[PDB]
């Protein structure tokens, strides 16, 4: 996270770290949506252009963390993956359309002060909160600068941007399954996700029921925190039928 | 720079 | 049923340092 701040303890209890077993390294962010399901970006697990194709045994999920590198004894929980489900129409060739994947854990994780699931939006949630100018929150242990790693989880609040502005900022084809967020050059404020933060959650706190909802998944960007560029996020509600289908079937 | 895990 | 309610924040009616920035943007 570039131009963010240290998160408070227990601020994002649904935050998940996807950790590569060998070599040991931060692979991506993710989120806890139930005691046995974790949500992330498809590109974190499958991206042929870079010969990325992880299988269940290549990684671990670490839940309840705060420190990036430390093993947080008596606090974090480490979980193994039973099965990975990538959206069948994930478009890695053109624009990362439908950048979403689910991971089922081998055993349910117990909730605690530091481990708790985030809500997924329904159609009304989406319509109410997904508006230009409304701010969401992105969290992660990724780079602090485009070109530099944090001691602890970083957080930044960013405004959803009008669709025409998002479209006009890039040569990539934007779809209805994406939204973008970030400040404009004239707004003064800054902040963006970066390498290591992708797959993590973009959340919003409903002012109606005071619950946190994951509206997006950190999907892509050109550079990090560049003026005139914006971060793109997978539109979670738009892909909820697929999420439900997978969880209902498996 | 990751601390070893159990 | 308890999704999205943080044990160290909403459950005990404590607010984090920047959540008010989000609420203020929901105009
Ligand atoms: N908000 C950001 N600045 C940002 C968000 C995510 C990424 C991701 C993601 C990203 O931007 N691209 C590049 C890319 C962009 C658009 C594409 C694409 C690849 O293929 C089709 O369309 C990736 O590969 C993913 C890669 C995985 C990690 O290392 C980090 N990086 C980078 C910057
Ligand atoms: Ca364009
Ligand atoms: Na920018």
């Amino acid at each position: 996270i570039v131009e963010g701040s240290d998160a408070e303890i227990g601020m994002s209890p649904w935050q998940v770290m996807l950790f590569r077993k060998s070599p040991q390294e931060l692979l991506c962010g993710a989120s806890l949506i139930s005691d046995r399901w974790v949500l992330t970006a498809a590109h974190c697990l499958l991206y042929p252009p870079w010969d990325k194709n992880f299988t269940e045994n290549d990684l671990l999920v670490r839940i309840g963390k705060h420190s990036r590198t430390a093993y947080e004894r008596n606090i974090e929980k480490i979980s193994m993956l039973e099965k990975i489900y990538i959206h069948p129409r994930y478009n890695w060739r053109e624009n990362l359309d439908r950048d979403i994947a689910l991971m089922k854990l081998k055993k349910p994780v117990a909730f605690s002060d530091y481990i708790h699931p985030v809500c997924l939006p329904d159609r009304e949630t989406a319509a109410s909160l997904l508006q230009a100018g409304y701010k969401g929150r992105v969290t992660g242990w990724g780079n602090l600068k485009e070109t530099g790693q944090p001691s602890v989880l970083q957080v930044v609040n960013l405004p959803i941007v009008e669709r025409p502005v998002c479209k006009d900022s890039t040569r990539i084809r934007i779809t209805d399954n994406m939204f973008c967020a970030g400040y404009k050059p004239d707004e003064g404020k800054r902040g963006d996700a970066c390498e290591g933060d992708s797959g993590g959650p973009f959340v919003m706190k409903s002012p109606f029921n005071n619950r946190w909802y994951q509206m997006g998944i950190v999907s892509w960007g050109e550079g990090c925190d560049r003026d005139g560029k914006y971060g793109f996020y997978t539109h979670v509600f738009r892909l909820k039928k697929w999420i439900q289908k997978v969880i209902d079937q498996f | 720079d990751f601390e070893e895990i159990p | 049923a308890d999704c999205g309610l943080r044990p160290l924040f909403e459950k005990k009616s404590l607010e984090d340092k920047t959540e008010r920035e989000l609420l203020e943007s929901y105009i």
